[PDB]
RNA sequence: UGAAAGCGGGGCCUCACGAUCCUUCUGACCUUUUGGGUUUUAAGCAGGAGGUGUCAGAAAAGUUACCACAGGGAUAACUGGC
RNA sequence: GAGAAAGAGAGUGGCGCGGACGCUACGCCGCGACGAGUAGGAGGGCCGCUGCGGUGAGCCUUGAAGCCUAGGGCGCGGGCCC
RNA sequence: CCACGCGUCCCCCGCGAGCGCACGGGGUCGGCGGCGAUGUCGGCUACCCACCCGACCCGUCUUGAAACACGGACCAAGGAGUCUAACACGUGCGCGAGUCGGGGGCUACGAAAGCCGCCGUGGCGCAAUGAAGGUGAAGGCCGGCGGCGCGCCGCCGGCCGAGGUGGGAUCCCGAGGCCUUCCAGUCCGCCGAGGGCGCACCACCGGCCCGUCUCGCCCGCCGCGCCGGGGAGGUGGAGCACGAG
RNA sequence: AAAUACCGGCACGAGACCGAUAGUCAACAAGUACCGUAAGGGAAAGUUGAAAAGAACUUUGAAGAGAGAGUUCAAGAGGGCGUGAAACCGUUAAGAGGUAAACGGGUGGGGUCCGCGCAGUCCGCCCGGAGGAUUCAACCCGGCGGCGCGGUCCGGCCGUGCCG
């Protein structure tokens, strides 16, 4: 026989998005094109991003989107998010900015026009730039979600920083045992 | 949905999902979280650290109204009052600015999360922070107090 | 018997449960024997109002809500007596009247 | 359009709507993919089928 | 658009038709008759197809046109041939190919039209 | 689309009258049928009444 | 302590020991004691102690030949087997 | 498709009216390597039963549902069409 | 011998045409022969029978079942992971720092559907920490007034103003050149030595809020008090560190 | 009083429910027959046909039961009667038989039917040979359609554009 072993014999990565959207697959109609048959990379990450699934490709704000539009050296070029381009209200002045996104909230797209600036689809930024030059892809952040606080090193095991899941939070609810130094023990 | 479920794609096969040497037996550990101090043990103090035990004082006819001061944050301070305030407040060269009454827009507290614009302000509240004061203090605006 | 990580929880089910549980299936017939109830009362005290008696500007009780002024139970005798409303012509002309008010403001 | 608003004009007889932004708006693909901008830019097809 | 329309009428039309893992779609104006993108008459702005006649001799063909395209009545163009067999093929052939009128199945048109026409010829 | 077109209100004789109304934004919302049948699953559910 | 370098927060090293709840004692010009104040009392917070030797910690005598039930050939009393 | 980072690039001076198939893009096509399996986990079913919203100008007294069959068949198989 | 001509400076001694055979990117014949209307031709499968080889009866508990282990005479119909609540995670959908009308109200199928917005009361979220009183999430530079054996500065006016290091998909600039007779030379792209701005995330160092411990000098006034605020350095926290519900 | 609760009762309407081993225990002379001293336990059980037109009469037998005859479209629906499966059984026909029967792989023989097999496919183009048409191209007239290639023809409409 062969001894080769099947376990990772099979890659896990999506081909198709899950979705069963139709302007979502429109999109990935033209980009498997583009990917397929450009030479720029752009396109493969954003087809790989447009597949994804909503907890991983988590929602910008517009606050992330001014700072890393303003770090210097980017100016005039085309921010991409495939994600939700999210409002952020704790920030006052919003400069003119170039954006590309899926779906872009309402009081972000008040926002960014006034400001004087122009909201893209992907259809509109394939014709605006094919390869994609020009632009700055950025990402929402992922680990932003409230749920990795559950997650890595248990509670109640030494240098774990891990919210435990309590049905609500107060005096009485886990606070005793494993907590105190004086009940029982401090992990 | 049962048509989608794995009940459909368990029938045929002889134990259902649940093994054959360790049969799905009714209820093998106890009912419920039965056994925290004896034999679920390390679950307990690897998932739930804390659990047994008292801790701190009693308290008899707890009321949330007597413990209600919501709080609001300097970044946020601006979002309670219309943009036409700011606008003005922003061209308006005599000096003068507006009031922001935090209370009636809901909160009591007014905490200092993050930057304030260089614009004044009279901050109309139930309590404040210190870091909130000194933020509005450099502002150049005051802070008033409303009960 | 709990499995790895997930929130202890403690549901009130240990009782027989199923003999005692109202469900809500008359939930529309109960709202049209409502207002078909409601169009026979306004129908039947007919220029007088629908909603009843006029009820005072009456400030919440305690420290959460003490800022928003809701509809009270009835005008006190205080302010009444200041009205010069009578006591016992107020209700009967549509002035609702609770004596257990104060006023100390 | 008084429904359900315009794309620029509100909801005018609901409270707060609007009509649901597009995801993309081109939607004719074909105009998209035989259109100068795209056609320059890509490589060659490569059609020739090498069967083993 | 088109596309749009596809990626609706593409499973869920009336007029597909699935069984022995074949298929097919029963409507008006589609040539080879199966449910594909190119094929299919309802979705595009030019589209030609071909009917035999109302008479048992010759072909109507029928040309969806620019203009009307939300107005059913005025959108459609029949024309009917009666006329020899090879003439019958170089009018639908010139008729597709030099009006530059949706070119991609000028020969499932001429097909479609000689399965009419030795269909329409008498039986032995 | 952007564009907006006109469309003749027709008489109960059948011919077009004269007076023409432009498309409502409505009708160029983005059409979406897996919504559709989501939505329209979970609505047709509730007027259902129970059997035991 | 040694003059000093240093050495020493128990026994030259390897064993000599105990969670929650509860009680007791110690600590601070400490917190709460519920509409306000004062004062006893009680609750807390931290640090020891009272102890579970079945030692990760129930509070526990037998008998059945009048016996029962769920099971076990995971386990005896036969034969057969090495 | 071809051993060699990259243009069958654009500019300025010295008769016969003809050309197969394709592309349900969730589609079609090409290369290689590979296939054990109880507990269990997952995916696909144009496998099957009953009912509801759509739809087939569906079928049906010129004989539906069911049942029988040494008849013709399809699918690896669930099953199905005659 | 996979060696071909002419021209010239120096050294040592870039398009020739045609035909054809083919050990050449997977089989063709541009080769044939028979038998066929009442007894023959084909139909793998499915009916019965014959022969060779294989061939123990299923389910189940088991370290092991054909077991001298238990259940099973045969057949038809019924017959076992369902429903409610709670939670967690993954996934699709709408809106997005908000979200949701579920409770109420207004207008055959319809007990549906729509609408409310001064019906968002409220739930959840946007803020944690502490047992509790409570507190409640950047800093710096400039000028004026050892203060002395607060170059620090206590406070005022202006200014910059919201971390850093490493790795990082993407993009950005481009030393050179990508040929059709040769020299310059333009515009369009394309490739790339090197160098940049660096998303998500990871690791680390900084910083900020609450508790707690230690060391300390300052400041505020209506009550100058067993008052209030402030700093430095460690540490406990399910925190912040430009949302993600 | 009101808002509120209702698996009993009178009278109603409706069902993404069940379809006679299901749904109530009960679609029927059901809380009936039946068991128990008693408290109480408690079934099974729907279907001729359109209409009874429910088989007059002859005939053997004592009769049940047959054969003829007749009604009906149908008795292949004959008073527990639609459809009428399986286990099981009678009979007919075919095949077979000393390792219990059965089974898997491989063929062989015999059946049963099916092919409507039993002188064998067609289809374009060309060439020839006999035929038959109101007949081809080009023109002319009318209609319909497709498209800076009108660089910039005239007129409208729209903008999820802009300036006044
Ligand atoms: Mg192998
Ligand atoms: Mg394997
Ligand atoms: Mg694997
Ligand atoms: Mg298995
Ligand atoms: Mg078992
Ligand atoms: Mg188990
Ligand atoms: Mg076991
Ligand atoms: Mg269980
Ligand atoms: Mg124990
Ligand atoms: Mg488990
Ligand atoms: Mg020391
Ligand atoms: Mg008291
Ligand atoms: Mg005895
Ligand atoms: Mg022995
Ligand atoms: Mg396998
Ligand atoms: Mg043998
Ligand atoms: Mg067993
Ligand atoms: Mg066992
Ligand atoms: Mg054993
Ligand atoms: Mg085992
Ligand atoms: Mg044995
Ligand atoms: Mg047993
Ligand atoms: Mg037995
Ligand atoms: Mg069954
Ligand atoms: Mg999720
Ligand atoms: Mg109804
Ligand atoms: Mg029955
Ligand atoms: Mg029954
Ligand atoms: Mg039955
Ligand atoms: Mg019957
Ligand atoms: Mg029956
Ligand atoms: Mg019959
Ligand atoms: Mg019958
Ligand atoms: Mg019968
Ligand atoms: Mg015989």
């Amino acid at each position: 026989g062969v001894d080769i072993r099947h376990n990772k014999d099979r890659k896990v990565r999506r081909k198709e998005p899950k979705s069963q959207d139709i302007y979502l697959r429109l999109l990935v109609k033209l980009y498997r094109f583009l990917a397929r048959r450009t030479n720029s990379t752009f396109n493969q990450v954003v087809l790989k991003r447009l597949f994804m699934s909503r907890t991983n490709r988590p929602p910008l704000s517009l606050s992330r989107m001014i700072r890393k539009m303003k770090l210097p050296g980017r100016e005039n070029k085309t921010a991409v998010v495939v994600g939700t381009v999210t409002d952020d209200v704790r920030v006052q002045e919003v400069p003119k900015l170039k954006v590309c996104a899926l779906r872009v909230t309402s009081r972000a797209r008040s926002r960014i026009l006034k400001a004087g600036g122009k909201i893209l689809t992907f259809d509109q930024l394939a014709l605006d730039s094919p390869k994609g030059r020009g632009t700055v892809l950025l990402s929402g952040p992922r680990k932003g979600r409230e749920v990795y606080r559950h997650f890595g090193k248990a509670p109640g095991t030494p240098h774990s920083h891990t919210k435990p899941y309590v049905r609500s939070k107060g005096r009485k609810f886990e606070r005793a045992r494993g907590r105190r130094a004086s009940r029982g023990y401090k992990n | 949905p049962s048509r989608l479920r794995k009940t459909r794609k368990l029938r045929g096969h002889v134990s259902h999902g649940h093994g054959r040497i360790g049969k799905h037996r009714k209820h093998p550990g106890g009912r419920g979280n039965a056994g925290g101090m004896h034999h679920h043990r390390i679950n307990f103090d690897k998932y739930h650290p804390g659990y047994f035990g008292k801790v701190g004082m009693r308290h008899y006819h707890l009321k949330r109204n007597q413990s209600f001061c919501p709080t609001v944050n300097l970044d946020k301070l601006w979002t309670l009052v219309s943009e036409q305030t700011r606008v003005n407040a922003a061209k308006n060269k005599t000096g003068a600015a507006p009031i922001i009454d935090v209370v009636r827009s809901g909160y009591y507290k007014v905490l200092g999360k993050g930057k304030l614009p260089k614009q004044p302000v009279i901050v109309k509240a139930k309590f404040f922070s210190r870091r909130a004061e000194e933020k509005i203090k450099g502002v150049g605006g005051a802070c008033v107090l409303v009960a | 018997a709990p499995s790895r990580n997930g929130m202890i929880l403690k549901p009130h089910f240990h009782k027989d449960w199923q003999r005692r549980v109202a469900t809500w299936f008359n939930q529309p017939a109960r709202k049209i024997r409502r207002r078909k109830a409601r169009q026979a009362r306004a129908r039947r005290i007919a220029p007088r109002p629908a909603a009843g008696p006029i009820r005072p500007i009456v400030r919440c009780p305690t420290v959460r809500y003490h800022t928003k002024v809701r509809a009270g139970r009835g005008f006190s005798l205080e302010e009444l007596r200041v009205a010069g409303i009578h006591k016992k012509v107020a209700r009967t002309i549509g002035i609702s009247v609770d004596p257990r008010r104060r006023n100390k403001s | 359009d008084d429904l359900y608003g315009t794309w620029r004009k509100a909801a005018s007889l609901k409270s707060n709507y609007n009509l649901p932004m597009h995801k993309m708006l081109n939607t004719d693909l074909s105009r998209i993919l035989k259109s100068p901008e795209i056609q320059r830019a890509l490589r060659a097809p490569r059609k020739k089928i090498h069967r083993r | 658009s088109a596309h749009l329309q596809w990626m609706v009428v593409r499973n869920c039309s009336s007029f597909l038709i699935k069984r022995n893992k074949q298929t097919y779609s029963t409507e008006p104006n589609n040539l080879k008759a199966r449910n594909s993108f190119r094929y299919n008459g309802l979705i595009h702005r030019k589209t030609v197809g071909v009917e035999p006649a109302a008479d048992g001799k010759g072909v109507v063909v029928v040309m969806k046109r620019r203009s009307g395209q939300r107005k059913p009545a005025t959108s459609y163009v029949r024309t009917t041939i009666n006329k020899n067999a090879r003439a019958t093929l170089s009018s639908i052939r010139h008729m597709i190919r030099k009006n530059k009128y949706h070119p991609d199945l000028r020969m499932a048109a001429i097909r479609r039209a000689s399965a009419i026409l030795r269909s329409q010829k008498p039986v032995m | 689309a952007c564009a907006r077109p006109l469309i003749s209100v027709y008489s109960e004789k059948g011919e077009s009258s004269g007076k023409n109304v432009t498309l409502p934004a409505v009708f160029k919302a983005p059409i979406r049928p897996d919504i559709v049948n989501f939505v329209h699953t979970n609505l047709r559910k509730n007027n259902r009444q129970p059997y035991a």
